[PDB]
RNA sequence: AGCCAGGAUGUUGGCUUAGAAGCAGCCAUCAUUUAAAGAAAGCGUAAUAGCUCACUGGUCGAGUCGGCCUGCGCGGAAGA
Protein backbone atom coordinates (compact mmCIF):
# COMPACT_ATOMS: atom_id res chain seq x y z
CA UNK A 1 0.00 0.00 0.00
CA UNK A 2 3.28 1.86 -0.22
CA UNK A 3 3.25 4.60 -2.65
CA UNK A 4 7.22 5.46 -2.51
CA UNK A 5 8.56 8.23 -5.76
CA UNK A 6 11.39 7.95 -6.87
CA UNK A 7 13.66 9.06 -10.03
CA UNK A 8 16.82 7.41 -11.78
CA UNK A 9 20.21 7.90 -11.08
CA UNK A 10 21.97 9.44 -13.90
CA UNK A 11 25.22 9.57 -11.91
CA UNK A 12 26.35 6.59 -9.65
CA UNK A 13 29.99 5.60 -7.51
CA UNK A 14 31.26 6.57 -3.95
CA UNK A 15 31.18 10.19 -5.20
CA UNK A 16 27.68 10.94 -6.49
CA UNK A 17 25.95 8.60 -3.74
CA UNK A 18 27.78 10.91 -0.69
CA UNK A 19 26.46 13.99 -2.94
CA UNK A 20 22.92 12.03 -2.68
CA UNK A 21 22.72 11.65 0.58
CA UNK A 22 24.15 15.12 1.98
CA UNK A 23 21.03 16.43 0.13
CA UNK A 24 18.99 14.27 2.17
CA UNK A 25 18.32 11.68 0.02
CA UNK A 26 19.49 7.84 -1.06
CA UNK A 27 20.30 5.84 -3.81
CA UNK A 28 18.40 2.29 -4.68
CA UNK A 29 18.28 -0.29 -6.96
CA UNK A 30 15.18 -2.52 -8.35
CA UNK A 31 16.71 -5.59 -9.55
CA UNK A 32 15.19 -9.23 -10.06
CA UNK A 33 12.77 -10.69 -12.77
CA UNK A 34 14.51 -10.45 -16.38
CA UNK A 35 15.00 -6.97 -16.97
CA UNK A 36 17.54 -4.96 -16.67
CA UNK A 37 18.17 -3.02 -12.62
CA UNK A 38 17.13 0.08 -12.11
CA UNK A 39 19.30 2.69 -10.38
CA UNK A 40 17.02 4.79 -8.31
CA UNK A 41 17.24 7.28 -6.20
CA UNK A 42 15.08 7.88 -3.03
CA UNK A 43 14.20 10.75 -0.83
CA UNK A 44 15.04 9.76 2.65
CA UNK A 45 12.31 11.01 5.12
CA UNK A 46 9.36 9.63 3.73
CA UNK A 47 11.28 6.33 2.95
CA UNK A 48 12.52 6.38 6.68
CA UNK A 49 9.17 7.11 8.35
CA UNK A 50 7.47 4.61 6.06
CA UNK A 51 10.20 1.70 7.36
CA UNK A 52 9.34 2.80 10.80
CA UNK A 53 6.25 0.34 10.07
CA UNK A 54 6.99 -3.38 9.99
CA UNK A 55 4.84 -3.73 6.70
CA UNK A 56 7.36 -1.86 4.78
CA UNK A 57 9.92 -4.72 4.99
CA UNK A 58 6.54 -7.61 4.36
CA UNK A 59 3.89 -5.89 1.73
CA UNK A 60 3.92 -5.70 -1.88
CA UNK A 61 5.68 -1.68 -2.39
CA UNK A 62 5.00 0.21 -5.02
CA UNK A 63 7.54 2.62 -6.68
CA UNK A 64 7.05 5.74 -8.75
CA UNK A 65 9.34 6.46 -11.43
CA UNK A 66 9.38 8.21 -14.62
CA UNK A 67 5.47 8.40 -14.26
CA UNK A 68 5.59 4.04 -13.93
CA UNK A 69 4.67 1.73 -11.26
CA UNK A 70 6.73 -1.18 -10.37
CA UNK A 71 5.73 -3.75 -7.81
CA UNK A 72 8.90 -4.23 -5.81
CA UNK A 73 9.62 -5.70 -2.23
CA UNK A 74 12.29 -4.68 -0.35
CA UNK A 75 14.93 -7.00 0.00
CA UNK A 76 18.05 -6.04 1.64
CA UNK A 77 18.67 -2.55 3.38
CA UNK A 78 22.00 -0.92 4.29
CA UNK A 79 21.33 1.40 7.03
CA UNK A 80 24.13 4.14 8.60
CA UNK A 81 26.22 2.20 11.46
CA UNK A 82 25.88 4.92 14.36
CA UNK A 83 23.18 6.95 12.86
CA UNK A 84 19.30 6.43 12.61
CA UNK A 85 19.42 6.59 8.47
CA UNK A 86 19.56 4.85 5.60
CA UNK A 87 22.72 4.05 2.92
CA UNK A 88 20.68 1.86 0.54
CA UNK A 89 17.93 -0.59 -0.87
CA UNK A 90 17.50 -3.74 -2.71
CA UNK A 91 13.94 -3.46 -3.85
CA UNK A 92 13.33 -7.21 -5.65
CA UNK A 93 10.52 -7.07 -8.10
CA UNK A 94 7.33 -8.58 -7.41
CA UNK B 1 36.93 -9.44 34.18
CA UNK B 2 37.11 -11.09 30.81
CA UNK B 3 40.13 -12.07 29.08
CA UNK B 4 41.54 -14.94 26.91
CA UNK B 5 42.08 -18.35 28.21
CA UNK B 6 44.94 -19.05 26.77
CA UNK B 7 46.68 -16.69 24.14
CA UNK B 8 49.02 -17.52 20.89
CA UNK B 9 51.35 -14.55 21.88
CA UNK B 10 51.90 -12.62 24.83
CA UNK B 11 52.05 -8.68 23.10
CA UNK B 12 50.39 -7.22 20.66
CA UNK B 13 50.95 -4.14 18.66
CA UNK B 14 49.46 -1.30 19.42
CA UNK B 15 48.00 -1.22 15.65
CA UNK B 16 45.18 1.20 14.83
CA UNK B 17 41.59 1.47 15.41
CA UNK B 18 40.15 2.57 11.81
CA UNK B 19 37.01 2.67 10.18
CA UNK B 20 32.99 1.47 10.88
CA UNK B 21 32.37 -1.27 13.31
CA UNK B 22 30.88 -5.09 12.14
CA UNK B 23 28.18 -6.14 14.50
CA UNK B 24 25.99 -3.70 14.16
CA UNK B 25 22.23 -4.86 14.40
CA UNK B 26 21.09 -5.89 17.72
CA UNK B 27 21.23 -9.62 17.02
CA UNK B 28 20.92 -11.85 19.86
CA UNK B 29 18.39 -9.59 22.16
CA UNK B 30 15.87 -7.32 21.50
CA UNK B 31 17.24 -3.76 22.97
CA UNK B 32 20.79 -2.81 22.48
CA UNK B 33 23.48 -0.61 23.92
CA UNK B 34 25.60 0.68 20.38
CA UNK B 35 28.57 2.86 20.20
CA UNK B 36 28.82 5.80 18.45
CA UNK B 37 32.82 6.81 19.96
CA UNK B 38 35.74 5.79 18.91
CA UNK B 39 37.83 4.63 21.84
CA UNK B 40 38.92 0.92 23.80
CA UNK B 41 36.86 -0.77 26.33
CA UNK B 42 39.20 -2.04 29.11
CA UNK B 43 37.68 -5.49 31.08
CA UNK B 44 37.18 -3.20 33.73
CA UNK B 45 34.87 -0.79 32.04
CA UNK B 46 32.67 -3.93 30.58
CA UNK B 47 32.39 -5.45 34.17
CA UNK B 48 31.04 -2.22 35.99
CA UNK B 49 28.75 -1.39 32.93
CA UNK B 50 27.73 -5.26 33.17
CA UNK B 51 27.29 -4.73 37.36
CA UNK B 52 25.31 -1.47 36.42
CA UNK B 53 22.76 -3.49 34.11
CA UNK B 54 22.55 -6.77 36.14
CA UNK B 55 21.62 -4.62 39.33
CA UNK B 56 19.44 -2.20 37.09
CA UNK B 57 16.75 -4.48 35.83
CA UNK B 58 17.05 -6.94 38.57
CA UNK B 59 17.90 -10.76 38.23
CA UNK B 60 15.16 -10.70 35.25
CA UNK B 61 15.99 -10.23 31.56
CA UNK B 62 18.91 -11.01 29.65
CA UNK B 63 22.02 -9.64 28.77
CA UNK B 64 24.65 -10.43 26.15
CA UNK B 65 27.92 -8.92 26.58
CA UNK B 66 28.52 -8.46 22.72
CA UNK B 67 32.83 -7.27 22.80
CA UNK B 68 35.04 -8.97 24.35
CA UNK B 69 38.48 -7.90 25.05
CA UNK B 70 40.96 -10.15 23.71
CA UNK B 71 44.04 -7.85 23.05
CA UNK B 72 46.90 -6.99 25.52
CA UNK B 73 48.22 -3.94 26.67
CA UNK B 74 51.38 -3.37 27.82
CA UNK B 75 52.73 -0.88 30.51
CA UNK B 76 56.55 0.18 31.58
CA UNK B 77 56.79 0.36 35.46
CA UNK B 78 57.10 4.20 36.95
CA UNK B 79 60.75 5.38 36.83
CA UNK B 80 62.32 3.19 34.12
CA UNK B 81 63.88 4.34 31.25
CA UNK B 82 62.91 3.92 27.34
CA UNK B 83 64.01 0.84 26.07
CA UNK B 84 65.32 -2.41 27.68
CA UNK B 85 62.41 -4.27 26.19
CA UNK B 86 58.71 -4.07 25.69
CA UNK B 87 56.33 -3.51 28.84
CA UNK B 88 54.32 -5.90 30.88
CA UNK B 89 51.08 -6.70 30.34
CA UNK B 90 48.66 -5.26 32.34
CA UNK B 91 45.02 -5.38 31.17
CA UNK B 92 43.40 -5.97 27.99
CA UNK B 93 40.91 -4.15 25.91
CA UNK B 94 38.44 -4.69 23.28
CA UNK B 95 38.88 -1.83 20.16
CA UNK B 96 35.52 -0.11 19.53
CA UNK B 97 34.80 1.43 16.29
CA UNK B 98 31.33 3.12 15.44
CA UNK B 99 28.61 1.10 15.13
CA UNK B 100 29.53 -1.71 18.05
CA UNK B 101 26.41 -2.97 19.72
CA UNK B 102 28.91 -3.27 22.99
CA UNK B 103 25.66 -4.98 24.99
CA UNK B 104 22.12 -6.60 24.10
CA UNK B 105 19.02 -7.20 26.60
CA UNK B 106 15.72 -8.51 26.22
CA UNK B 107 13.26 -9.96 28.71
CA UNK B 108 12.43 -6.47 30.36
CA UNK B 109 10.06 -3.40 28.86
CA UNK B 110 12.20 -0.89 26.94
CA UNK B 111 12.01 1.84 29.51
CA UNK B 112 14.02 -0.89 31.73
CA UNK B 113 16.45 -1.12 29.15
CA UNK B 114 16.50 2.88 28.56
CA UNK B 115 17.18 2.40 32.15
CA UNK B 116 20.20 0.66 32.45
CA UNK B 117 21.75 1.73 29.59
CA UNK B 118 21.32 4.73 30.71
CA UNK B 119 23.47 3.56 34.65
CA UNK B 120 26.12 1.78 32.26
CA UNK B 121 26.74 3.77 29.73
CA UNK B 122 28.32 6.16 32.68
CA UNK B 123 30.75 3.40 33.22
CA UNK B 124 32.17 3.57 29.66
CA UNK B 125 34.74 5.99 28.00
CA UNK B 126 32.73 6.07 24.55
CA UNK B 127 29.77 8.09 23.35
CA UNK B 128 27.24 5.42 23.24
CA UNK B 129 23.25 5.28 22.09
CA UNK B 130 20.56 3.04 22.53
CA UNK B 131 19.08 0.92 19.61
CA UNK B 132 16.49 -1.45 19.02
CA UNK B 133 16.20 -5.03 16.92
CA UNK B 134 15.22 -3.70 13.48
CA UNK B 135 13.81 -6.44 11.53
CA UNK B 136 15.86 -6.37 7.98
CA UNK C 1 22.92 24.83 48.29
CA UNK C 2 24.92 22.53 46.06
CA UNK C 3 27.14 23.49 43.02
CA UNK C 4 27.18 20.93 40.72
CA UNK C 5 28.39 20.64 37.14
CA UNK C 6 25.12 18.75 36.62
CA UNK C 7 22.13 20.07 38.17
CA UNK C 8 18.96 18.40 37.43
CA UNK C 9 15.10 18.14 39.20
CA UNK C 10 15.36 16.14 42.03
CA UNK C 11 11.93 16.49 42.87
CA UNK C 12 8.77 16.74 41.11
CA UNK C 13 8.59 20.02 42.48
CA UNK C 14 12.10 21.02 41.73
CA UNK C 15 12.14 23.65 38.94
CA UNK C 16 15.24 24.68 36.16
CA UNK C 17 15.28 28.62 36.15
CA UNK C 18 18.22 30.20 34.10
CA UNK C 19 19.14 33.32 36.47
CA UNK C 20 22.03 35.77 35.00
CA UNK C 21 23.17 32.91 32.46
CA UNK C 22 23.37 30.30 35.25
CA UNK C 23 21.28 27.44 35.47
CA UNK C 24 19.35 27.11 38.99
CA UNK C 25 17.37 24.39 40.34
CA UNK C 26 14.71 26.63 42.00
CA UNK C 27 12.98 23.70 44.75
CA UNK C 28 9.56 24.97 46.94
CA UNK C 29 9.50 21.48 48.91
CA UNK C 30 13.08 20.65 49.86
CA UNK C 31 15.64 23.68 50.44
CA UNK C 32 18.31 20.69 49.91
CA UNK C 33 16.79 20.54 46.48
CA UNK C 34 18.28 23.84 45.68
CA UNK C 35 21.40 24.09 42.70
CA UNK C 36 23.36 26.00 41.16
CA UNK C 37 25.94 25.72 38.28
CA UNK C 38 24.84 22.89 35.58
CA UNK D 1 -20.13 11.18 61.25
CA UNK D 2 -19.31 14.93 61.35
CA UNK D 3 -16.00 16.22 60.23
CA UNK D 4 -12.46 15.35 62.20
CA UNK D 5 -12.87 16.19 65.64
CA UNK D 6 -10.86 14.09 68.33
CA UNK D 7 -12.11 10.62 66.99
CA UNK D 8 -9.28 8.10 65.92
CA UNK D 9 -9.52 4.03 66.11
CA UNK D 10 -7.64 2.16 68.10
CA UNK D 11 -7.34 -1.08 70.84
CA UNK D 12 -6.63 -4.84 70.57
CA UNK D 13 -8.45 -7.71 71.88
CA UNK D 14 -11.15 -6.78 73.80
CA UNK D 15 -11.92 -10.02 75.72
CA UNK D 16 -10.40 -8.07 78.69
CA UNK D 17 -10.92 -4.53 79.79
CA UNK D 18 -8.48 -1.15 79.14
CA UNK D 19 -5.06 -2.49 77.56
CA UNK D 20 -2.40 -0.72 78.87
CA UNK D 21 0.60 -2.31 77.54
CA UNK D 22 -0.16 -2.01 73.89
CA UNK D 23 -2.06 1.44 73.26
CA UNK D 24 -2.50 3.59 76.61
CA UNK D 25 -2.11 7.08 76.30
CA UNK D 26 -3.19 6.82 72.65
CA UNK D 27 -6.80 6.65 74.03
CA UNK D 28 -6.02 9.17 76.38
CA UNK D 29 -3.99 11.68 74.08
CA UNK D 30 -7.21 13.04 72.66
CA UNK D 31 -10.37 13.82 74.51
CA UNK D 32 -11.38 10.04 75.01
CA UNK D 33 -11.74 8.64 78.57
CA UNK D 34 -9.59 6.22 79.95
CA UNK D 35 -12.65 4.84 82.25
CA UNK D 36 -14.87 4.22 79.13
CA UNK D 37 -12.84 1.29 77.72
CA UNK D 38 -13.31 -0.74 81.05
CA UNK D 39 -16.97 -0.93 82.18
CA UNK D 40 -19.74 0.72 80.25
CA UNK D 41 -17.81 -0.62 76.58
CA UNK D 42 -17.45 -4.11 78.24
CA UNK D 43 -21.42 -3.41 78.95
CA UNK D 44 -21.73 -3.08 75.30
CA UNK D 45 -19.89 -5.54 74.48
CA UNK D 46 -21.55 -8.22 76.05
CA UNK D 47 -24.77 -7.88 73.70
CA UNK D 48 -23.50 -9.55 71.17
CA UNK D 49 -19.78 -11.93 71.90
CA UNK D 50 -16.00 -11.10 73.15
CA UNK D 51 -12.98 -11.38 71.75
CA UNK D 52 -12.44 -8.94 69.05
CA UNK D 53 -10.86 -5.27 68.52
CA UNK D 54 -13.23 -2.68 67.34
CA UNK D 55 -12.33 0.20 65.40
CA UNK D 56 -15.07 2.74 66.35
CA UNK D 57 -15.88 6.78 66.22
CA UNK D 58 -15.71 7.94 69.85
CA UNK D 59 -16.96 11.75 68.97
CA UNK D 60 -15.41 13.85 72.06
CA UNK D 61 -18.25 16.45 72.40
CA UNK D 62 -18.65 19.30 75.59
CA UNK D 63 -20.00 16.23 77.12
CA UNK D 64 -19.07 14.78 80.44
CA UNK D 65 -16.43 12.85 77.94
CA UNK D 66 -18.48 11.83 75.38
CA UNK D 67 -21.13 8.91 73.98
CA UNK D 68 -20.19 5.61 72.09
CA UNK D 69 -22.07 3.16 70.11
CA UNK D 70 -20.46 0.08 68.82
CA UNK D 71 -21.35 -0.69 65.44
CA UNK D 72 -19.40 -3.22 63.23
CA UNK D 73 -17.71 -6.65 64.21
CA UNK D 74 -14.21 -5.91 62.16
CA UNK D 75 -12.95 -8.83 59.61
CA UNK D 76 -9.39 -9.22 60.61
CA UNK D 77 -9.76 -11.37 63.76
CA UNK D 78 -13.45 -12.43 62.05
CA UNK D 79 -10.95 -13.82 59.54
CA UNK D 80 -8.55 -15.20 61.82
CA UNK D 81 -11.07 -16.93 64.27
CA UNK D 82 -11.30 -19.97 62.19
CA UNK D 83 -8.14 -19.26 58.93
CA UNK D 84 -5.02 -22.23 60.40
CA UNK D 85 -2.15 -21.03 62.65
CA UNK D 86 -2.39 -18.51 65.19
CA UNK D 87 0.77 -16.59 64.66
CA UNK D 88 0.02 -14.63 61.01
CA UNK D 89 0.03 -14.41 57.93
CA UNK D 90 4.07 -13.73 56.55
CA UNK D 91 3.91 -14.23 53.54
CA UNK D 92 0.55 -15.83 52.70
CA UNK D 93 -0.36 -16.14 49.16
CA UNK D 94 3.11 -17.34 47.35
CA UNK D 95 2.08 -20.34 49.59
CA UNK D 96 -1.41 -21.68 50.51
CA UNK D 97 -1.48 -21.03 54.41
CA UNK D 98 -5.10 -20.50 55.02
CA UNK D 99 -8.54 -21.53 53.66
CA UNK D 100 -11.83 -20.36 54.30
CA UNK D 101 -15.37 -21.54 53.90
CA UNK D 102 -17.39 -19.22 51.77
CA UNK D 103 -21.02 -19.80 53.12
CA UNK D 104 -20.27 -18.08 56.85
CA UNK D 105 -19.02 -15.14 54.74
CA UNK D 106 -21.81 -15.11 52.81
CA UNK D 107 -23.86 -15.19 56.13
CA UNK D 108 -21.82 -12.67 58.16
CA UNK D 109 -21.47 -10.28 54.68
CA UNK D 110 -25.13 -10.86 54.71
CA UNK D 111 -25.20 -9.25 58.07
CA UNK D 112 -22.91 -6.36 57.73
CA UNK D 113 -24.49 -3.85 55.88
CA UNK D 114 -23.57 -0.82 57.75
CA UNK D 115 -19.74 0.18 57.41
CA UNK D 116 -19.29 -1.31 53.29
CA UNK D 117 -19.52 -0.30 49.85
CA UNK D 118 -22.04 -2.25 47.64
CA UNK D 119 -25.97 -2.92 47.91
CA UNK D 120 -25.80 -7.18 46.15
CA UNK D 121 -25.15 -9.73 48.11
CA UNK D 122 -22.43 -11.09 45.21
CA UNK D 123 -20.78 -7.29 44.75
CA UNK D 124 -19.81 -7.74 48.72
CA UNK D 125 -19.17 -11.12 48.49
CA UNK D 126 -15.57 -11.30 46.93
CA UNK D 127 -14.98 -7.76 48.60
CA UNK D 128 -14.05 -10.22 52.38
CA UNK D 129 -12.68 -12.98 49.62
CA UNK D 130 -10.56 -9.73 48.96
CA UNK D 131 -9.77 -9.32 52.63
CA UNK D 132 -8.87 -13.53 52.01
CA UNK D 133 -6.75 -12.23 49.38
CA UNK D 134 -5.03 -9.65 51.34
CA UNK D 135 -4.19 -12.66 54.26
CA UNK D 136 -3.64 -15.42 51.36
CA UNK D 137 -7.00 -17.34 52.59
CA UNK D 138 -7.53 -20.03 49.96
CA UNK D 139 -11.46 -20.11 49.57
CA UNK D 140 -13.23 -23.27 49.18
CA UNK D 141 -15.34 -22.66 46.45
C1' A E 1 -1.89 25.56 32.39
C1' G E 2 -4.81 28.10 36.10
C1' C E 3 -9.67 28.39 39.19
C1' C E 4 -14.23 25.97 41.82
C1' A E 5 -15.80 20.61 43.68
C1' G E 6 -15.45 14.87 44.89
C1' G E 7 -11.17 11.25 45.58
C1' A E 8 -14.15 5.79 50.18
C1' U E 9 -15.36 0.56 52.35
C1' G E 10 -13.43 -4.76 54.17
C1' U E 11 -8.67 -1.67 55.56
C1' U E 12 -7.10 -2.40 63.42
C1' G E 13 -5.84 -6.72 56.28
C1' G E 14 -2.13 -10.16 59.94
C1' C E 15 2.64 -8.23 60.86
C1' U E 16 8.58 -9.09 65.38
C1' U E 17 2.00 -5.50 64.86
C1' A E 18 6.82 -3.40 72.10
C1' G E 19 3.31 2.28 69.40
C1' A E 20 2.33 1.38 62.00
C1' A E 21 -4.69 1.39 63.19
C1' G E 22 -2.46 3.32 54.25
C1' C E 23 2.96 6.02 57.43
C1' A E 24 11.03 2.25 60.51
C1' G E 25 7.34 -4.50 58.09
C1' C E 26 6.62 -8.40 54.30
C1' C E 27 3.44 -10.92 51.34
C1' A E 28 -0.36 -9.67 48.68
C1' U E 29 -2.13 -5.66 45.61
C1' C E 30 -8.50 -7.48 45.35
C1' A E 31 -13.87 -6.39 44.86
C1' U E 32 -18.17 -2.46 44.87
C1' U E 33 -22.22 1.00 45.11
C1' U E 34 -19.44 5.07 41.27
C1' A E 35 -17.87 10.30 36.31
C1' A E 36 -13.53 8.49 40.00
C1' A E 37 -10.30 6.42 43.75
C1' G E 38 -3.83 3.74 45.29
C1' A E 39 -5.42 -2.18 51.34
C1' A E 40 -2.01 4.94 49.76
C1' A E 41 1.99 8.35 44.91
C1' G E 42 4.54 12.88 48.39
C1' C E 43 4.98 14.81 53.48
C1' G E 44 3.69 13.80 58.29
C1' U E 45 3.30 11.35 63.15
C1' A E 46 3.76 8.17 70.77
C1' A E 47 -0.66 6.81 67.13
C1' U E 48 -4.89 6.52 64.32
C1' A E 49 -5.69 11.12 62.23
C1' G E 50 -4.37 15.35 59.23
C1' C E 51 -3.78 17.38 53.69
C1' U E 52 -2.33 17.40 48.56
C1' C E 53 -2.34 14.14 44.37
C1' A E 54 -3.06 9.93 40.84
C1' C E 55 -8.65 10.25 38.22
C1' U E 56 -13.75 12.82 37.08
C1' G E 57 -17.42 17.13 36.74
C1' G E 58 -18.03 22.62 36.03
C1' U E 59 -15.42 27.62 34.48
C1' C E 60 -12.07 28.43 30.61
C1' G E 61 -12.22 29.50 24.37
C1' A E 62 -6.95 28.01 20.79
C1' G E 63 -3.45 25.68 20.60
C1' U E 64 -0.63 22.29 23.60
C1' C E 65 2.54 18.11 25.08
C1' G E 66 7.05 15.25 24.66
C1' G E 67 10.61 12.72 21.81
C1' C E 68 14.07 12.55 17.26
C1' C E 69 17.68 14.77 13.45
C1' U E 70 20.41 19.26 13.24
C1' G E 71 23.33 24.84 12.96
C1' C E 72 25.18 28.32 16.46
C1' G E 73 25.83 29.34 21.48
C1' C E 74 25.75 28.60 27.89
C1' G E 75 27.80 26.04 32.19
C1' G E 76 31.65 22.50 33.39
C1' A E 77 36.55 26.38 33.28
C1' A E 78 41.60 27.55 39.44
C1' G E 79 48.43 29.92 39.36
C1' A E 80 51.85 32.23 40.60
Amino acid sequence: MFTINAEVRKEQGKGASRRLRAANKFPAIIYGGKEAPLAIELDHDKVMNMQAKAEFYSEVLTIVVDGKEIKVKAQDVQRHPYKPKLQHIDFVRA
Amino acid sequence: MLQPKRTKFRKMHKGRNRGLAQGTDVSFGSFGLKAVGRGRLTARQIEAARRAMTRAVKRQGKIWIRVFPDKPITEKPLAVRMGKGKGNVEYWVALIQPGKVLYEMDGVPEELAREAFKLAAAKLPIKTTFVTKTVM
Amino acid sequence: MKVRASVKKLCRNCKIVKRDGVIRVICSAEPKHKQRQG
Amino acid sequence: AKKVQAYVKLQVAAGMANPSPPVGPALGQQGVNIMEFCKAFNAKTDSIEKGLPIPVVITVYADRSFTFVTKTPPAAVLLKKAAGIKSGSGKPNKDKVGKISRAQLQEIAQTKAADMTGADIEAMTRSIEGTARSMGLVVED
